[PDB]
């Protein structure tokens, strides 16, 4: 089973690691870490009306949903 | 690419010689055939040489006798026939004319 | 003595222009195709672009390669250059407007075709990585799959005629196009050309080599690779369109060099080739292979056998 | 003189075959071989075989001798007798074949056609000797069936 | 019966059902049709 | 030989073996006519006319170092 | 001949101006698809010689040909019903 | 002629956008002109919704 | 209205470079042997071609 | 129809060249045997015509360095 | 001469080719590949002789030969790439 | 997997009705019919005009509500 | 100073930079909303191939690098791995206003505040996130500092 690695459209950062065969796809696991920033801990030391752009930068595609 | 030689001779320059091809095979045909069956008895270039004198000198006299009747036509008709290194297919117009003022048969 | 260089050079430095002109058209009208324009500022109408591109990539700072420095690295990619013009030898663009009328012709470009697999092989296995690797062996493995099928494409063309130089050929269509009554021939010779060339739907090998190298050899294979199109598109309409003949056969028409019909024609396909790009989504390799043995041979075969069969019953054969 | 390069090439090109290591070396000078004997086939007159021992010699049997060779590459585990035919004289001494050069006799009866050796090959092949023809049709199709059995579990 | 499996199998495979056609097309025209046009041709 | 001359025309040398057999096969009087034999073989060889020329230029060297 | 004269001084030329270009900046599966390839090459290669002579050859050359080709695509089903060219 | 063809003309040949001004300039009206020398046009109509209004820098 | 135009003329170009590229060798071997290329020369035209110019070269020195 | 009208042509040509290259190969012959015979005179005299081949069947001379028609 | 210079470069590549199959005993590629060689040779010299006698039969045995020496190197490699399983 | 060449076979038996449909269906899927509309859909979008807002010169739509330079 | 030879050297300087400003190849790194906005900018309204602009995917034959987004500690090593194995001839834009000093997550842990401190950030450009003008304006600013760009009268003088 080979390891390989996948660290790609700009379709977001992430970094899938893989378990292969062949080629066939026997586990794979994402690496997710790669763009965080602390938006409950700031969304805390903040407040709610200053809070709301939180929510509008979290899932930065649905730009009202989330508000 | 001229076929007169500087003189009346007419200078045979294959493409001249395919030019009256068209037009040799109803003079010496006869004569030229019985050439053929000599080549056929014996490939033996020493004891078939009369009947290939004999079909060249008819030939001659055939390009002599038709380069004269025929002159600007022919002269052209060579001229397009170097040219199209021996194509038929290509300007066909000068065969027309090689068959109206020129000697027909 | 010194004529045939020149004309050798007459055919060369031609066809890096016209290969050049190729990638710019290739962008600008697949952006007219997407609601946009292309490269638009550099020239009067984006023209000066390819040059500027070149000259980038020539004042570029170089990087040499770490894997066998020498004779096996800065080779290969001249390999398939030297192959693809050495294709391009032999091609008729009007009546005698030749450069060697090699009287096999079709051999002559189905075995080049094959070298070009050879240089695309030792081009991809020269580097280090083996992923590089494996993706040489899966463009290899399409390239000669649909090699075999333009083989019997071939077959049936030169079924439809006797000899084998091009010219000929082209006189058998001054009659009337072959494209015309052997349109689903055109169509997988057409297929056959977009996946030997793994362009239009045909690129999971060059896709996942992206997804997973020196500037000036990464230049002289995306040379190669174009300049093979354009002779694919260019002996696909020497050989199924008509090939510097006129259509309808008016005198009129006649007063055109002949040579811009070969122009005009291949220029459609280069095209086609372009807009069938930009119109569809990319098979994978299992089913690329899987088309490729399973679709297109059985029915290229055939075609053989059904075109052999109709010429033979009939005195219509030469 | 070119003749003599082609075998020359052929020549040293086939030692290397035999003697260098590296086995991709090997397959490399191996295609070079059958390259300039391509070409050497091809001085000799005969253009279609020349053709042939490119697409089936070269594009075919080497691409495959390559792929397998690449798959493991990390399985790394007359002077005389020249003399004696050159001494015989019943070879023409080149200086005769000098005058002789402007001797030969030109028939301009049997090239008024012309069957370039692909079509009277073809003729020959087809039309007699077929059954010299169906047979290599049954050594492939055991090639395949063989390479089917042997290897596809 | 043996028509619905045939039905079913030309459904399936379109392109080998396709291939099989022109392939039987081109294998009939001559064994069935060159006999009539000699005969055709012998007797005009 | 048979006939199948390089460029579809009887071979070079096909009338001599056609001679040869029906000699060989008509009259099977034992190696009566071994004589054409040597003219096949010298067709497909041309031996003696090699050695004959050669010779001929040999001898026309030697007068040279008079 | 005399056209691969061309035709190799167009190679050396063609090798002349890419060094020029160049100098200016400074497993079963692909086993069995070269087998099956190896074995339908030849297949054209036969096929060349009888695309251009069918005419000096009557109904004959077509079927012997068409035998060859019946022989060698039982061997093509074969090789399709045990799926070695499945991928 | 050579004047203005070397004031705001010829510069189009190797400078692309001027070449498409010149284009809309040839369909376009005049609306304004403004004291760094430029010039705006309004080509309204039957054209778009996103270009009609533009300007030429001077 | 030709803002398709804009598309084909890069295209175009390609058009242009092939015509001149043919035309170019045409041209030059017009000039360096005085008439056309011929396409197809079987033995009998060479041969031919051969006899013809030294039938002329004698012609001419005679 | 075309190639048949070409062929008819050259066939038709062909036995002024052939009669023309046939008596160039006369005078060539005749040049050779002329120098064989001055170089073999106070050799033991063997019929200096000498067809090496008997039995007729003038077999042309056919030098060494085969396909000599092409190149 | 030149037909003696065929031959001889015929039989050298022949005699190379079984020098390399004897010599070598256990690398099995470059015992296939002086196979090919032999096979090579034979077919040059089958085309020799087929062009200096005239006549035909020379190519029809040459390219029949190049089908048996495809089948014999797809086969034979066939053995190798099981034998290199283990 | 059982059930799959169950439902495989009838919906083999739902489609191929008469020989109309197979026939239909089958040179549906030969001659590229989708892929033809796509290509005349695209030819269409080709032929005509654009966005392509030409920026330094003609430059996008706002509202006087926009933020930016304070 | 062969005053021809200056104009000649002035005119050599002219064309290298009109090419290298012409033919400019980006390489994006999308980390946030910005790659959003930056493919608006690579879409169909304000083209950016018109302007000869190519996102080239692989780093090694890129120009410039667009960091458009927001930097993150696990992020930056890969950043700046990516950033040196570019050729010589580089820039970099940082879109977004956190790939340029920090940002909003500027005050909280794990974000680097501000991708200047890994690669030596040429233009930034503002924005939250740039409208796609304000992006393109960047890359005619970048188009700018490059035509400025008199090179090889530097190579005369050294
Ligand atoms: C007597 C003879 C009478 C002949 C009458 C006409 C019969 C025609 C039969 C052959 C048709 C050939 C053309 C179609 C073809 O090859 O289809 C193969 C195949 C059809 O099979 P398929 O693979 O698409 O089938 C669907 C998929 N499966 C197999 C799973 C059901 O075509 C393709 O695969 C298309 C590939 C993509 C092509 C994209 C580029 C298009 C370019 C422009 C085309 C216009
Ligand atoms: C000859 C080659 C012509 C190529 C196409 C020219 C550009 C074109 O057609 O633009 C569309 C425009 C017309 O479209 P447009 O750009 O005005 O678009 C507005 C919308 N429609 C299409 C409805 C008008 O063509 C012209 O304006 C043609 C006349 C001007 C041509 C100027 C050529 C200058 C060359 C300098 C080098
Ligand atoms: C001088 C203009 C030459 C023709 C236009 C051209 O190719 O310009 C390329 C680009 C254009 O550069 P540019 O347009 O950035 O600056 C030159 C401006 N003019 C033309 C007004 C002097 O480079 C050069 O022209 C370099 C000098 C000539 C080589
Ligand atoms: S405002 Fe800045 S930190 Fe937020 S999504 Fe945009 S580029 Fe990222």
């Amino acid at each position: 089973n080979f390891t390989s690695n996948f660290g790609p459209a700009a379709h977001g950062v992430l970094r899938s690691v893989l378990e292969m065969n062949g080629e066939v796809v026997e586990r794979a696991e994402p690496h997710i870490g790669l763009l965080h920033r602390g938006t409950e801990k700031l969304i805390e030391y903040k407040t709610y009306l200053q809070a709301l752009p939180y929510f509008d930068r979290l899932d930065y595609v649905s730009t009202m949903a989330q508000e | 690419a001229s076929a007169v030689d500087a003189s009346g001779n007419p200078i045979p320059s294959s493409s001249v010689l395919m030019a009256s091809s068209k037009h040799i095979g109803i003079r010496c045909h006869s004569e030229n055939l019985d050439f053929l069956k000599c080549k056929k008895k014996d490939p033996n270039p020493e004891k078939c040489l009369d009947k290939g004198r004999d079909v060249t000198r008819c030939v001659l006299g055939l390009l002599k006798d038709l380069h004269q009747k025929c002159t600007k036509e022919m002269d052209d008709y060579v001229g397009c026939m170097y040219y199209h290194t021996n194509e038929f297919d290509l300007c066909r117009k000068e065969q027309q004319a090689f068959e109206k003022k020129c000697s027909l048969e | 003595y010194i004529a045939v260089p020149a004309e050798i050079l007459g055919i060369i430095l031609p066809l890096l222009l016209g290969v050049a002109f190729l990638v710019l058209a290739e962008r600008k009208v697949m952006a007219f195709v997407q609601r946009r324009k292309g490269p638009d500022v550099v020239g009067s109408f984006g023209l000066l672009q390819p040059l500027a591109d070149g000259l980038k990539l020539i004042l570029k700072e170089p990087i040499s390669p770490s894997s066998a420095n020498f004779s096996l690295f800065r080779m290969a990619p001249v390999a398939t250059f030297m192959l693809s013009l050495v294709a391009w030898a032999v091609v008729p663009f009007d009546y005698g407007m030749v450069l060697s009328d090699s009287n096999i012709g079709l051999l002559y470009l189905f075995a080049i075709s094959s070298l070009g697999v050879y240089g695309i092989i030792t081009a991809g296995w020269s580097s280090n990585s083996k992923y590089a690797f494996l993706g040489a062996l899966r463009s290899a493995a399409q390239m000669v799959s649909y090699e075999v099928s333009i083989g019997l494409i071939l077959i049936t063309v030169l079924i439809c005629v006797g000899s084998c130089n091009l010219s000929e050929i082209v006189m058998a269509q001054k009659q009337i196009w072959f494209g015309i009554p052997l349109f689903p021939v055109l169509v997988m010779f057409f297929i056959s050309c977009l996946a030997e060339t793994n362009r239009a739907p045909f690129d999971l090998p060059e896709a996942e080599a992206e997804s997973v190298y020196s500037s000036m050899g990464s230049a002289l294979f995306f040379l190669g690779e174009y300049a093979n199109m354009i002779l694919m598109s260019g002996l696909c309409t020497s050989l199924s369109l008509g090939g510097w003949l006129p259509i309808l056969d008016l005198p009129i028409f006649k007063r055109i060099p002949g040579s811009i019909w070969f122009s005009i024609k291949v220029i459609l396909f280069l095209f086609l080739y372009i807009w069938v790009r930009a119109a569809f989504p990319r098979y994978r390799y299992d089913q690329l292979m899987g088309l490729g043995w399973k679709v297109f041979l059985p029915l290229s075969l055939a075609w053989v056998v059904a075109v052999s069969g109709v010429s033979v019953t009939f005195p219509w054969l030469p | 003189m070119i003749l003599s390069v082609l075998s020359s090439l052929a020549l040293v090109s086939g030692l290397m075959v035999v003697r260098a290591k590296n086995p991709v070396h090997s397959v490399l000078f191996f295609i070079l071989v059958f390259c300039d004997t391509s070409g050497l086939l091809l001085l000799l007159g005969l253009d279609f075989s020349a053709m042939i021992f490119l697409v089936v010699y070269i594009g075919a049997i080497a691409v495959l001798f390559l792929f397998v060779v690449m798959m493991f590459h990390i399985q790394i585990a007359l002077w005389w007798e020249m003399f004696f035919i050159l001494d015989n004289e019943t070879i023409p001494l080149l200086p005769t074949q000098i005058n002789t050069t402007s001797l030969i006799y030109t028939v301009y009866a049997g090239k008024v056609r012309s069957w370039t050796n692909l079509e009277t090959l073809g003729n020959l092949l087809y039309t007699y000797y077929f059954v010299w023809f169906l047979v290599p049709s049954l050594i492939l199709l055991v090639a395949m069936i063989g390479a089917i059995v042997l290897t596809m579990h | 019966a043996v028509m619905e499996k045939l039905k079913m199998f030309v459904v399936q495979e379109p392109v080998v059902a396709a291939s099989c056609l022109i392939a039987g097309f081109g294998l009939f025209l001559p064994a069935v049709v060159r006999p009539i046009l000699d005969s055709y041709q012998a007797t005009k | 030989a048979s006939g199948w001359g390089i460029t579809g025309n009887k071979g070079r040398c096909y009338d001599f073996w056609m001679d040869f057999s029906e000699c060989m096969s008509r009259c099977r009087e034992p190696k009566d006519c071994g004589l054409l034999r040597e003219d096949y073989l010298e067709c497909l060889h041309h031996s003696k006319e090699f050695q004959r020329r050669n010779r001929i230029y040999k001898e026309e060297q030697r007068k040279i170092r008079a | 001949m005399s056209e691969f004269a061309p035709i190799c001084i167009y190679l050396v030329i063609s090798l002349l101006v890419s060094l020029i270009l160049l100098g200016l900046p400074f497993d079963i599966r692909f086993y069995l698809v070269s087998i099956l390839f190896i074995i339908f090459d030849p297949e054209v290669t036969f096929s060349f010689p009888w695309a251009v002579s069918l005419n000096k050859i009557d109904p004959f050359g077509s079927w012997s040909m068409m035998a060859f080709l019946l022989i060698l695509t039982i061997g093509s089903l074969y090789e399709w019903k045990r799926g070695a060219l499945d991928w | 002629l050579r004047e203005l063809k070397d004031e705001g003309y010829l510069r189009c040949l190797p400078d692309g956008n001027l070449l498409q001004t010149k284009i809309h300039n040839i369909g376009a009206t005049l609306v304004g002109v403004d004291k760094f020398g430029n010039k705006y046009y309004e080509k309204l109509g039957d054209t778009q919704y996103g270009r009609h209004r533009w300007v030429e820098y001077a | 209205n030709l803002r398709w135009m804009e598309a084909v003329l890069p295209l175009g170009i390609i058009a242009g470079m092939l015509c001149v590229m043919g035309n170019a060798q045409y041209y030059i071997h017009k000039a360096a042997h005085g008439r056309p290329k011929h396409i197809g020369n079987d033995l009998w035209d060479v041969a031919m071609e051969r006899r013809d110019k030294k039938l002329h070269e004698q012609a001419a020195s005679s | 129809a075309l190639k048949e009208e070409k062929y008819a042509a050259r066939r038709s040509i062909l036995p002024v060249l052939q009669a023309e290259e046939d008596e160039r190969f006369v005078r060539e012959w005749h040049k050779y045997l002329a120098y064989e015979a001055e170089v073999m005179k106070d050799v033991p005299g063997w019929k200096v015509g000498e067809s090496v081949y008997n039995s007729g069947r003038w077999v042309p001379p056919a030098s060494g360095e085969l396909r000599p028609d092409i190149w | 001469m030149d037909p003696i210079k065929y031959f001889t470069f015929s039989m050298i590549i022949f005699i190379l080719g079984i020098r390399g199959i004897l010599l070598n005993r256990r690398n099995i590629l470059i015992m296939l590949m002086s196979i090919e060689l032999m096979l090579l040779a034979v077919n040059s010299n089958f085309l020799v002789f087929s062009v200096s006698l005239d006549d035909m039969m020379g190519q029809s045995f040459a390219l029949l030969v190049l089908t048996v020496a495809a089948a014999e190197s797809a086969i034979g490699l066939a053995i190798f790439v099981i034998t290199f399983r283990v | 997997t059982k059930l799959e060449d169950e439902q495989r076979e009838q919906l083999a038996k739902e489609i191929s009705k008469d020989w109309s449909s197979v026939f239909e269906r089958s040179i549906n899927t030969l001659f590229l019919t989708e892929m033809v509309r796509g290509l005349m859909l695209t030819l269409k979008y080709f032929f005509e005009t654009k966005v392509t807002i030409n920026y330094p010169f003609e430059k996008g739509p706002l509202s006087p509500r926009f933020r930016g330079e304070h | 100073v062969s005053k021809a030879a200056e104009f000649v050297i002035s005119k050599v300087d002219d064309l290298m930079n009109w090419a290298r400003r012409g033919s400019i190849w980006p390489m994006t790194f999308g980390l946030a909303c910005c790659a959003v906005e930056m493919m608006h900018t690579g879409a169909a309204r304000y083209d950016l191939d018109r302007f000869g602009i190519i996102f080239r995917p692989s780093p090694r034959q890129s120009d410039c690098m667009i960091v458009a987004g927001t930097l993150t500690n696990k992020m930056a090593p890969a950043l700046r791995k990516v950033y040196d194995q570019m050729p010589e001839p580089r820039w970099v834009i940082s879109m977004g206003s956190c790939a340029n000093g920090g940002g909003y997550y500027h005050y909280s842990y794990s974000v680097v505040r501000g991708c200047d401190r890994i690669v030596p950030v040429d233009i930034y450009v503002p924005g939250c996130p740039p409208t796609a003008e304000a992006l393109l304006y960047g890359l005619l600013q970048l188009q700018k500092k490059i035509n400025r760009r008199k090179d090889f009268l530097h190579w005369w003088t050294k």
